[PDB]
């Protein structure tokens, strides 16, 4: 099916004493394969994925020099919005920027992205088009102006368009064994009584991979979402990924839901039903 | 800026079985500014030796992070994941139920 | 892999 390559990026001042705090971290679909940490003694990006291992030190070094260079734009960019949003020496400010690539069941570039955000709120994004760019306010828009005149837009375009997509494919090929594997749910239902009237069903799923998943209810064949709770999709620790899907039904009426469960490695979506 | 409270899901890693090991996991998301104390307790202790995942966020930029620390259930240790962060004017303690 | 060389500033 379908991938993606995407690198997250969180800065953090220490207004009093020192640089930010910087946590880059890059996936493949949902397979974090490397990270830069600026508390960590190694000071290089470095592997969280069997497959990224194999690259060798000019990768490393390639890595490495470009993270240090992002992490620094952010702490020039930290001490710049400060003074866009007239704010104090006192607090502690957040960047976060996240970028990256979709491609199809054919590994041919989808689109690309490129977000900032300060404080938590949107900042400045590349469009869809990747030639133009949306600023929220007018400090945004300071920096839509200098980017424009630096043609930052053009620059990431070819990197989105190409290189994040050349990357992508070589991720692809080399970690096969587990990037281009499935793991399907593993689905059971589990059944509880809060009084003699109102039972709740528990529809679960497990161990899967990708995260994306589908569970929905039905009541005699027809989609039931009152009287539901769906929890979000968490990560077991292990690579794979769970979550559950929950009616409240009167007691003895149990038999009439049933669990529906969509997924990318089901070749059929799955039915689960409670047994008396 | 914005403030966003975390939410807070506290479960196992493989399916529970007493006397049999497993992981405890503490999963905190959709909370902004980054800073956030996560603690696992074991028996309404604090459990040590606890690892978490780097720092990363989703779409509308708030935060998440996976604590977590090996553990073998029984019928008798109570388990929870104890929460504080800026929004939450005392710490927040979910406790961990097999069934959810 | 990483965009290259060096993010433009703000």
């Amino acid at each position: 099916g379908s991938h993606s390559m995407r690198y997250f990026f969180t800065s953090v001042s220490r207004p009093g004493r020192g640089e930010p705090r910087f946590i880059a971290v890059g996936y493949v679909d949902d397979t974090q394969f490397v990270r830069f940490d600026s508390d960590a003694a190694s000071q290089r990006m470095e592997p969280r994925a069997p497959w990224i291992e194999q690259e060798g030190p000019e990768y490393w070094d390639g890595e490495t020099r470009k993270v240090k260079a992002h992490s620094q734009t952010h702490r020039v960019d930290l001490g710049t919005l400060r003074g866009y949003y007239n704010q104090s020496e006192a607090g502690s400010h957040t960047v976060q920027r996240m970028y990256g690539c979709d491609v199809g069941s054919d590994w041919r570039f989808l689109r690309g992205y490129h977000q900032y955000a300060y404080d938590g709120k949107d900042y400045i994004a590349l469009k869809e088009d990747l030639r133009s760019w949306t600023a929220a306010d007018m400090a945004a828009q300071t920096t839509k102006h200098k980017w424009e005149a630096a043609h930052v837009a053009e620059q990431l375009r070819a990197y989105l368009e190409g290189t994040c997509v050349e990357w992508l494919r070589r991720y692809l090929e080399n970690g096969k064994e587990t990037l281009q594997r499935t793991d399907a749910p593993k689905t059971h239902m589990t059944h509880h009584a809060v009084s003699d009237h109102e039972a709740t069903l528990r529809c679960w799923a497990l161990s899967f991979y990708p995260a994306e998943i589908t569970l929905t209810w039905q009541r005699d064949g027809e989609d039931q979402t009152q009287d539901t709770e769906l929890v979000e999709t968490r990560p077991a620790g292990d690579g794979t990924f769970q979550k559950w899907a929950a009616v409240v039904v009167p007691s003895g009426q149990e038999q009439r839901y049933t669990c529906h469960v969509q997924h990318e490695g089901l070749p059929k979506p799955l039915t689960l039903r409670w047994e008396p | 800026m914005i403030q966003r409270t975390p939410k807070i899901q506290v479960y196992s890693r493989h399916p529970a079985e007493n006397g049999k090991s497993n992981f405890l996991n503490c999963y905190v998301s959709g909370f902004h500014p980054s800073d956030i104390e996560v603690d696992l307790l074991k028996n309404g202790e604090r459990i040590e030796k606890v690892e978490h995942s780097d720092l990363s966020f989703s779409k509308d930029w708030s935060f998440y992070l996976l604590y977590y620390t090996e553990f073998t259930p029984t019928e008798k240790d109570e388990y929870a994941c104890r929460v504080n962060h800026v929004t939450l004017s005392q710490p927040k303690i979910v406790k961990w139920d097999r069934d959810m | 892999a990483l965009w290259g060389p060096d993010p433009a500033a703000a």
